[PDB]
């Protein structure tokens, strides 16, 4: 019945559909707990998330280290699926095992333009990760001059 | 095709605060989960390898990685959570 | 041997008591890897699969091979048999 | 087999593959080493081979007991094996 | 050993790659790096060429890329050979009682049967099916 | 050590009149009656 | 010399933070019969770009403050050998 | 080439014996080529 | 240097005999570790064999097998040279 | 230091038992040592010749003879595992407690290779359980670090 998880990943827009109306859980979770939203997160099918979204996906799925599929796309930034994440109800300050918030994983990767979309919907920028870095903490280490300043 | 993958981060400074070498880490961390061939001996007249390696038991979950501990200058044990984070992520098995 | 190796003396400790390899792990003969395992008609094999050097000859390098097992079977320890599951060869032999 | 199975994935298979072999082509099939741990392409733990003898062409009569027919027929059969790619071949004149 | 895909490319296979020059009559060259831990890299030569030299020039530039490889790889010794890519036979091994396990029959043919085959002229290249015995040190985190 | 394994090499030579190949066949049979484990072979110009 | 370091120092960290690491695996043989996971371990990977080099830390000092390495260096993508330089019709080029 | 009526044998540890035992094995087929003077002579161990 | 005849068959001759394979008309291969330090290996080649060929083979597996030795015999290295026990002449140089 | 004691030598040690009893028919020596201070009577101890031991201490050889290093036929009997040519020994008036010069008994040796019937048997003749050599080991300590856990039950 997960032939989903796999469509999810591999992208196939219809068979994510057809599976989809014909009952598979939108929550089935492969070996390390990632559901076909974090696949379609991480893999980067705006697509899939928003189907997978409108037949009631949980937005804030965890993975057994903790991270969400929101913390997956702005780690990789897609943009687009932040924004849908974001509406759809994702926590904006979620914390995967090590503190880290999906602002510090757009902050690290130098993902500016998402940086600010998380900031929009509120994020902290004073969470610390389980060393005690903030999203400023990594730009200014990072080097990433434009970041550190959006930061403030 | 790609598969998940366990990627550790060593905290460079969190090392560096705590004492711990990071030729420590990556051996302790190596030597267990991957084995290393540490010298031969020899077994009935036949020269042969000597391997160091975890117990099948202690490196199977992702939870085990905590449950090593390498020694830091100051004499104190220090768990591989003081100084790691952890996540999946997709990579090669083969790459061509 | 095991007994050996078991042996080591990895520190003495503050009141005098002994710290052996023994005593922090398990010492045993096993593989260099556990990666190929085998089964000849569902019963417990091991064997070597063999490829013919370049431009060298197949019939006769086989012959050369039966050869040198013949002499290592009487030296086999009690049970030990050869088995013959793949061959290119006969056919060659047999449609020439 | 797919992405991040295990040895005991694999050997399933391969037990059902050597099953097929000696139940349903005894008429045929002389014997089946199987080896879990490689298989021309990859070599992990997802992975597994088997080479195939067949009864001598006597004991075969006619082109349903023939490699193409088996072979066939064995793949067929092979692609009801849940979640795997279970493929039985022949091996061509020239290999090149 | 121990080591993922990428590692052994980029640690060894391409470090190997870019020593590959110079090599007559070559037509192609491909290689694999894979998660067991191996490399795989196999230069092919335009039919006719004499295969003993062959050898000896590949070898020659490899010799070069040699102690830039990691101390680990060199150690579980690197191979060249010069053989056709499929099986000439397999050689079968098994006990007719069931006084040795399969550990025990891999170990007798890797440790008694195996090198000599390994030296036969015509043998381009031995792989067991199994695993010669090592004195195995298992560790325990929690005694350690 | 010879082809791979510990050995010992043993000279010697045909009696007064006999052959070489009686000698050898004899050797041959007398090694057969060694304790289990031993093995022998011919090397150098015996091998030949 | 403003911040206590040579040469050396800095050797030692790029070695140890440009450093690839083998890291093992969760589920690899010998597995505990009934693992369900089979993934690879990554530790530390190549650095990639000059960024990245910039950020590798030499020491922290007592009062918390980072000595990175480009705190001591210029840091740019430029050749093994600066010694060899062609111009094509007095244009800069290069060539084979 | 040595000599003709002469010989050339390897005696062999085709299962992990070691030296004591094929310092014996020697020993024995030695001694029992010894009993035979008119086929086998001057049958010697080459090393030391 | 300073090495006991079962040091140097263990540490160098086993694992030098072990890594001669692949080479190509062989017949034979003896050897002798002695209590002064030194072996000798002697692989001896079907008549008609190019010499030069089999030399080159000889030394491309020794120089493989190289890092498998102790320190103290890499440095000192291993000659591999053809065997021919004819001298045109012996200069002697004496002082009286 | 003889044409025969020397004869006698290589003959004990290969265990040629007639020429034994020809060279003791002829007088030859019983205390030829060689250069380790090894006699006929200690290579045919660490050699295992049971005849041999029995022959030359019916000849009046030193059964407490002592090798440059200390060690007397006993310790390489025991050592080297043969019950019976210990017991000769023994019973032809072998010291059990002797100590070569690490201070190393037989009792010692015999621990270290696990060879338990020898052990019992140098017990029998009174050996002491709770010598110990020049790193203050006794022949138990040798016991439970090997971990011969048999061994370790009789040394107690």
């Amino acid at each position: 019945g997960k032939k989903l998880l796999e469509a999810a990943r591999a992208g196939r827009d219809d068979e994510v559909r057809i599976l989809m109306a014909n009952g598979a859980d939108v929550n089935a979770a492969d070996v390390v707990g990632w559901t076909p939203l974090h696949l379609a997160a991480y893999w980067g099918h705006l697509e899939i998330v928003e189907v997978l979204l409108k037949n009631g996906a949980d937005v804030n799925a965890y993975d057994t280290l903790g991270s969400t599929p929101l913390h997956l796309a702005a780690h990789f930034g897609h943009l687009e699926i932040v924004e849908v994440l974001l509406k759809n109800g994702a926590d904006v300050n979620a914390k995967d095992d090590n503190g880290i918030t999906p602002l510090h994983l757009a902050a690290n990767r130098g993902h500016l333009e998402i940086v600010e979309v998380l900031l929009k919907y509120g994020a902290d920028v004073n969470a610390q990760d389980k060393f005690g870095k903030t999203a400023f903490d990594i730009s200014i280490n990072n080097g990433n001059e434009d970041l550190a300043e959006i930061l403030q | 095709e790609d598969t998940p993958q366990f990627k550790i981060d060593i905290d460079q400074e969190k090392a560096q605060a705590l004492g711990v070498s990071i030729n420590d880490i990556n051996t302790t961390l190596g030597a267990a989960w991957g084995g290393s061939y540490v010298n031969d001996f020899i077994d009935r007249g036949r020269v042969k390898k000597v391997y160091v390696m975890s117990e099948a038991k202690y490196r199977m979950l992702p939870d085990d990685i905590g449950d090593w501990y390498v020694r830091a200058a100051d004499g104190q044990m220090v768990p591989f959570s003081a100084f790691s984070s952890s996540r999946w992520e997709y990579g090669s098995p083969r790459l061509e | 041997s095991t007994e050996e190796f078991g042996k080591i003396l990895l520190k003495v400790n503050q009141d005098g008591s002994r710290v052996l390899l023994r005593d922090v792990a398990k010492i045993e003969l096993g593989g260099e890897n556990y990666d190929i395992i085998a089964e000849f008609n569902g019963q417990p094999a091991s064997g070597l699969g063999i490829k013919l050097a370049t431009g060298a000859n197949a019939l006769d390098t086989a012959a050369a091979i039966r050869a040198e097992l013949a002499k290592m079977e009487p030296f086999f320890p009690s049970g030990l048999k050869i088995v013959y599951p793949y061959d290119t060869t006969p056919f060659v032999k047999i449609s020439i | 087999l797919p992405a991040g199975a295990t040895q005991e994935r694999t050997q399933k298979v391969l037990n059902e593959v050597t099953h097929y072999y000696l139940t349903k082509e005894k008429n045929n099939v002389e014997s089946v080493f199987a080896v879990n741990g490689f298989n021309f392409a990859g070599r992990g733990q997802n992975t597994g081979i088997a080479f195939v003898s067949l009864k001598d062409w006597a004991d075969r009569p006619g082109e349903e007991n023939k490699v193409e027919a088996i072979t066939m027929r064995a793949t067929r059969a092979f692609s009801q094996i849940k979640d795997a790619m279970v493929f039985a071949f022949n091996l061509p004149a020239i290999v090149e | 050993p121990g080591a993922d895909a990428k590692t052994v490319q980029d640690t060894v296979t391409q470090v190997i790659e870019q020593n590959m020059n110079g090599i007559d009559n070559l037509m192609y060259m491909s290689s694999n790096s894979d998660s067991t831990g191996t490399v795989q890299i196999t230069l092919t030569f335009e039919s006719g060429t004499d295969a003993d030299i062959a050898q000896v020039q590949v070898q020659n530039k490899l010799q070069l890329a040699m102690p830039l490889l990691p101390q680990e790889v060199q150690q579980q010794g690197v191979s060249v050979e010069k053989s056709s890519s499929s099986f000439l036979m397999v050689v079968g091994v098994i006990n007719t009682d069931g006084t040795m396990t399969q550990e025990d029959i891999s170990d007798y043919v890797a440790a008694n049967m195996k090198d000599a085959i390994s030296r036969t002229s015509g043998v381009g290249d031995v792989q067991l099916f199994g695993s010669q015995y090592a004195m195995r040190i298992w560790m325990n985190p929690n005694e350690l | 050590r010879y082809n791979g394994l510990p050995s010992m090499e043993i000279l010697g030579q045909a009696a007064p009149g006999k052959s070489t190949g009686e000698a050898m066949e004899l050797m041959e049979q007398l090694a057969s009656k060694l304790p289990t484990g031993v093995g022998y072979d011919w090397t150098g110009m015996s091998y030949q | 010399n403003k911040f206590q370091l040579t040469p050396v120092d800095v050797i030692t960290a790029i070695k140890a933070q440009n450093a690839q690491v083998a890291a093992g695996q969760l589920g690899g043989t010998p597995p505990v019969k009934g693992q369900q996971l089979n993934a690879s371990i990554i530790a530390q990977t190549r650095l990639t770009s000059t960024e990245e080099f910039g950020k590798i830390l030499l020491k922290v000092n007592q009062d918390g403050s980072r000595v990175l390495l480009r705190d001591v260096a210029k840091i740019e993508l430029g050749g093994e050998n600066y010694d060899i330089i062609a111009e094509f019709n007095g244009q800069p080029a290069s060539g084979l | 080439l040595g000599t003709a009526t002469g010989f050339d044998f390897e005696l062999i540890d085709q299962a992990g014996l070691g030296h004591e035992k094929l310092t014996q094995a020697r020993n024995q087929l030695l001694a029992e080529a010894a009993k035979h003077p008119d086929m086998l002579t001057s049958v010697r161990p080459n090393g030391l």
